[PDB]
């Protein structure tokens, strides 16, 4: 309305941009630290010495770029009001673990992709405790080392070992057997193999790939989680070791099971996408089932082998169920998650099927498992070996009317008291509305099965009745499960540690409870942050990994201590800090805090960044940063520098910042996240408007008439929504990696959200934006589409869609592309040019 | 230097270690300029210190720049109990202002680990330590 | 679609980027003519004492090596330009700072000049924006 | 144990401290060209006796300046400049006040004067308010 009191943003050069992102770059290296994660306790059993523990971990030192095994020392005693801050001492000596400019193999990249592994170095490393030891792939190879078991520990670092193989190709995924440490199993050209460290011998389990031609011929994989399994379940091992070793007693030797999944991809759509290598023009083919396409044929498989004293795999065989999969369990789309019971008698796997509206967790003891052969003699032969009682117990059912959440939380006690009757611990959101914790007994009670003959299961066949459901939490938040959260069960204490929101949503807080009554709920946690914790599997003392929206990332090391008759009001006391918390930048300024009330009456959360120097009466160009969609919470109480820097770059341009969670943003419980269900695109929009108007209400900055909604993956999809059916309101969109079209995006995740497109016409119609490309506006340099050309997840046809229905609707755009960057701009430079050309798509346009 | 007995030099084993030792024959010391420090011990006594480099103690340290190197990094071997004040040199701000005088934290090194205590007094270029100086 | 933040901008420079400096200036007075070898290595401290021995037992000297202030971001070349290159002779001019283990010899810029006399200049600036991250001049001082 | 300073600072904001101690330049005696290397050191004589130990395998010998006189910040950038800036060959432009140890080598100035004679005026200023904080005639 005022000339003189809107706030005009300086027209920087180009250049000036580029000297803005790189002073952001210099103060930026400092800020980000890639945290110490991947903790492991080890006790030191000493008694004289000086040290009680030592912890392992994943740690860039800051020395060196790629980050590596590392270790502290926890001391017995430490001096009172004078904090202990822990050395970094290196297990291995300064050697690349990545290779020469971070060459990967295409799986590897592909991988990292799908974990968001943006760091360098030792990723993953496994650990078996007894032998003291630490199998990880480094350059693309296998190492391996032992800190302390038989052996001693270490005050110099050591080298790594490496594995030498006869393979030929990358040795993915590599996990040490629990019941024997001295073998270990890798992926293999998407086939199971195992081997022996000392010895050497390597040895094959599965034959599912025959490496003969192009991946649209050559479609079975065996031990590999598959992409919609990667990147909407988090899964991503497909194989899960027996971790006691049992005895079949031919004359001495030791049988090692190991549960896979076996994934027939013949029947999925193949979509080819750019290869890195633009040289050399080619693609790569990718089984990429999209909405409304067949799911994978999927299978659980158990391949053993039996060995002997002096240490070689003498006998192997794979083992399949007695009745094929798919038929022994209908409406069983996707193994979200499995593994065993710790004493090793039962398989245990979550089935969930295609609406994912049905969840089943399910126990497959390993005698239902016959041998595999093509001989249907010998088949039917072991059909009548099997025992009448033995039966698979879909022992936890699991349905809703919104969707299913994978809680990999299950924690099978030992059930040798009372010998039967399973008694678990299981995350459950769809009973109350929210995730909690219950502590639930079922009762094993087998009719007897003739497995040689084929039966067609009913819908409640292996369904065993509940014994107990007792129900440990309950609220208006939720335990946390997903996204690698994870549960803590002191057996001996008989206590449950689990982490949760309870104090608030915006905070990740540990909290205790015991698992025979629901007596209290202990937080062991200092509020006003949220926090990343892991325990000693001896359980008396943690890391916590925490922050604020003001405070840096700090990583304190706490001691739970009291009078053992009462564990559950242990009081934690701080004892050391890894990490302390960094230095925020001069000119960063955290951000604020803010909720409001919807006209449903419902309490939405959000952020802001006020513009750097502040004029009071000035009204600010406001950039509402947006994802707004399910199972990613960008509002809470957490540091948002490291990796919301670019919002605060904003601010001290003088944009104001906007954030919003409205309606589908997880930790806030199932009927929060379900108001997306099946118009997904259509009520995020208003729940962001309605922050608008409340936060232009509340602060006197905010200028309605100059708003730009940016986005990227979901936010873009929004971004783009927002243009079309909020004109007035939102001037620009930058509208990056956006999902057009719906029925083009892939199974698990829209699947999910909305349904298969003959059920969902509607949603689908009125939620795939570039369907409504009409609706945009008329007026140029009002839209700008970001996309990363190489990308797998939302694939680069959806950008080329949308450019194609624009050019058929006469509409202008503007478009930026980044040739060799998958879904998120990786390489540093082409991150610079994205924030550069941000910066100035809202300098001149906005 | 030796503050009470007159001119008597440190002896230094080699100049590629830096090590530094004294016999105190007298109670009491004055600042070495030479160190730009002090230390102050009532009888006679053997000490060794060293000045060895800060760099390999603090970046083995993560937040190394949520610190700053104001010191020597002293490494004191002494009989333990009869040191009764160390003056470690601090480098001067409340000349000026904007600095706290109650969150300093002196870095008490062990093989376990950077320990922050809190220092008793901070003067104008040194700084008062309590009797258990490690 | 699980939010790629996509904050990216992972340069991870070290601190290791000025003493990259001090591996810069290798001469050598066997001939008549003087020459030099040129190294930025970060990402190991080992390469250090590695290029030191390996060089002074190839025969060639340490200069004074002024640090860069800037601890320079990785994954970017950095040119060479000056007064030397373009007169007297340098085989390569720009640095990719790449790691390799310490035992391996790097690549390193190769620069001729014959007699020295009153000196001659050499710059390591970057591509990206030509803001300058190293400058000196050769010293006749620092020789046997 | 060792034992060290206080060093605790802030997180939260910038503070730039002051730093007491002294600025020193370094001489040489070389018939050919004579350099000198201005030198940007926030420690006292031990570092200095550290920082002696290189230069004297590297051949430097130096006579003491005086202290500077106002308390100068730590880390800030400080232009170097002086009487035989831009007429003689020296000074990179820009100048860190950053502590390393005399194990990873020193910031620096470079100065060929010729003939050492007595001495020329010299020049340090901030390059936030362009502000003189030291000079002497060596």
């Amino acid at each position: 309305d005022d000339p003189a009191a809107r706030f005009q943003v300086q027209k920087h050069s180009w250049d000036g941009l580029r000297s803005i992102i790189h002073g952001s770059r210099k103060y930026s290296g400092l800020i980000v630290n890639k945290a110490p994660h991947d903790f492991q306790f080890v006790q030191k059993t000493d008694e004289s010495g000086p040290h009680s523990h030592r912890l392992y971990y994943l740690g860039m030192p800051y020395g060196s770029r790629e980050n590596s095994l590392l270790y502290s020392e926890i001391p017995k005693k430490v001096r009172k009001e004078a904090l202990l801050l822990l050395s970094w001492k290196q297990m291995l000596d300064h050697f690349q673990a990545t290779p020469h400019h971070g060459v990967y193999s295409r799986e590897e990249e592909l991988l990292r992709e799908r974990k968001r592994l943006g760091v360098f170095g030792i990723t993953s490393y496994d650990f078996h405790s007894e032998s003291g030891l630490f199998l990880f792939q480094a350059s693309n190879s296998l190492f391996h080392c032992r800190d302390g078991g038989k052996n001693g520990f270490m005050v110099s670092p050591m080298k790594p070992l490496e594995i030498k193989t006869q393979c030929s190709g990358p040795r993915m995924d590599p996990k040490i057997c629990p019941a024997d440490p001295a073998f270990f199993s890798f992926i293999n050209n998407s086939d199971l193999w195992v081997a022996n460290i000392e010895t050497g011998e390597e040895r094959r389990l599965t034959f599912c790939h025959q490496g003969l031609s192009n991946v649209l011929d050559d479609p079975k994989s065996a031990g590999v989680a598959t992409f919609v399994i990667q990147e909407e379940f988090d899964r991503f091992t497909g194989y899960w070791w027996c971790p006691t070793a049992s005895w079949e007693g031919s004359e001495g030797l030791k049988t090692l099971r190991i549960l896979y999944e076996e994934v027939d991809e013949s029947e999925v759509e193949v979509i080819h996408v750019p290869s890195p290598a633009l040289e050399e023009r080619k693609t790569d083919s990718y089984r990429y089932p999209r909405t409304g396409s067949k799911n994978p044929k999927i299978a659980l498989k158990l391949a053993e082998f039996q060995t002997d004293s002096q240490g070689k795999i003498v006998s192997t065989q794979e083992k399949e169920l007695v009745q094929p999969f798919s038929s022994l369990f209908p409406k069983v789309e996707y193994i979200a998650r499995a593994g065993w019971t710790r004493d090793g008698k039962y398989a245990w796997a979550m089935f969930l099927d295609r609406p994912q509206q049905w969840l089943q967790l399910v126990l497959l003891p390993p005698a239902l498992f016959i041998p595999s052969t093509e001989n249907e003699e010998q088949r039917l032969a072991s059909a009548r070996a099997v025992p009448r009682n033995v039966q698979p117990y879909v022992v936890y059912e699991e349905v809703t009317n919104v969707w299913i959440n994978v809680h990999d939380i299950f924690y099978p006690f030992p059930q040798s008291e009372g010998e039967d009757e399973l008694c678990f611990l299981r995350a459950n959101e769809c009973k109350t509305g929210f995730c909690h914790l219950y502590k639930v007994t079922a009762v094993l009670k087998s009719q007897g099965y003739d497995w040689s003959e084929p039966f067609s299961p009913g819908e409640d066949e292996f369904k065993c009745p509940i014994k107990e459901e007792i129900a440990l939490t309950s609220g208006e938040w939720e335990v946390l499960a997903r996204h690698g959260s994870k549960i803590w069960v002191n057996e001996e204490t008989k206590l449950v540690y689990f982490q949760g929101t309870k104090d608030t949503p915006l905070e990740h807080h540990l909290y205790v409870v015991s698992y025979e009554a629901a007596g209290e709920i202990v937080r062991l946690t200092t509020p006003g942050f949220s926090h990343s914790c892991s325990m000693s599997q001896n359980f008396d003392m943690f890391v916590s990994h925490y922050s604020s929206v003001s405070t840096p990332p700090c990583v304190h090391v706490y001691k739970l201590s009291g009078p053992d008759d009462d564990p559950l009001h242990k009081q934690p006391r701080f004892w050391a800090s890894m990490m302390e918390a960094a230095s925020c930048p001069p000119d960063y300024v955290p951000p604020e805090i803010f909720h409001f009330h919807t006209r449903s009456d419902v309490r939405l959360y959000g952020m802001i960044y006020k513009p750097h120097a502040l004029q009071p009466g000035k009204k600010h160009p406001t950039v509402l940063f947006v994802y707004g969609g399910p199972q990613v919470q960008l509002v809470n109480n957490s540091f948002k520098g490291i990796k919301y820097l670019r919002l605060n770059t904003l601010a001290s341009l003088g944009y104001a910042v906007v954030v919003i969670d409205g309606r589908g943003s997880c930790q806030r419980g199932l009927r929060f996240e379900g108001a997306l269900k099946n118009q997904m695109g259509q009520v995020e929009i208003e729940d962001q408007v309605e922050g608008l108007q409340f936060v232009a209400e509340k602060y006197g900055f905010i200028d309605l008439s100059r708003v730009a909604i940016h986005g990227w993956s979901y936010g873009g999809f929004l971004s783009l929504m927002g243009l079309i059916h909020k004109p007035q309101v939102f001037k620009v969109a930058i509208a990056g990696a956006p999902v057009t079209v719906w029925m083009a995006y892939d199974t698990g995740y829209t699947e999910r959200y909305m349904d298969v497109p003959e059920n969902n016409q509607h949603g689908y119609e009125a939620g795939s934006v570039a369907l409504h490309v009409e609706k945009l506006p008329n007026e140029p340099n009002r839209l700008l589409i970001l996309h990363g050309f190489l990308d797998e997840n939302v694939h680069f046809f959806h950008t080329n869609f949308l450019v194609s229905q624009l050019i058929r609707a006469g509409k202008p755009y503007q478009l930026q592309i980044y040739p060799n960057e998958r879904h998120s701009i990786r390489c540093p430079e082409s991150g610079e040019h994205y924030e550069v050309t941000l910066l100035h798509f809202l300098q001149e346009y906005l | 230097f030796w503050g009470p007995t007159g001119p008597v030099a440190t002896e230094v084993v080699d100049k590629e270690k830096n090590l530094y030792r004294v016999h105190f024959p007298v109670a009491g010391s004055y600042r070495w300029p030479n160190t730009g420090l002090c230390f102050v011990m009532r009888e006679a006594v053997t000490v060794e210190i060293e000045f060895c480099v800060w760099d390999q103690f603090l970046g083995e340290i993560n937040p190394q720049h949520s610190w700053m190197v104001a010191g020597p990094l002293l490494d004191i071997k002494a009989e333990p109990g009869a040191v009764e004040a160390v003056h470690l040199p601090h480098f001067v701000a409340l000349q000026g202002g904007h600095v706290d005088t109650s969150l300093f934290q002196m870095a008490h090194f062990k093989e376990e680990g950077m320990l922050l205590e809190k220092p008793a007094r901070v003067e104008l270029h040194h700084i008062v330590l309590e009797n258990p100086s490690f | 679609s699980p939010l790629g933040v996509l904050l990216k901008m992972i340069h991870n420079a070290l601190r290791f980027i000025p003493v990259t400096s001090v591996v810069l200036l290798y001469h050598r007075v066997h001939p008549e003519e003087v020459t030099f070898h040129l190294y930025l290595i970060p990402s190991d401290c080992s390469i250090r004492k590695a290029i030191d021995d390996l060089e002074m037992k190839f025969q060639f000297v340490r200069i004074h090596k002024p640090p860069p202030l800037t601890p320079l971001y990785m994954g970017c070349r950095y040119t060479v330009s000056g007064s030397g290159s373009g007169m007297l002779e340098i085989l390569p001019k720009e640095l990719e700072l790449c790691y390799r283990s310490p035992g391996e010899d790097q690549l390193f810029s190769e620069f001729y000049v014959g007699h020295l006399g009153s000196g001659i200049r050499l710059q390591v600036k970057d591509k990206k924006d030509e803001t300058l991250v190293w400058e000196a001049l050769v010293k006749p001082g620092d020789l046997m």
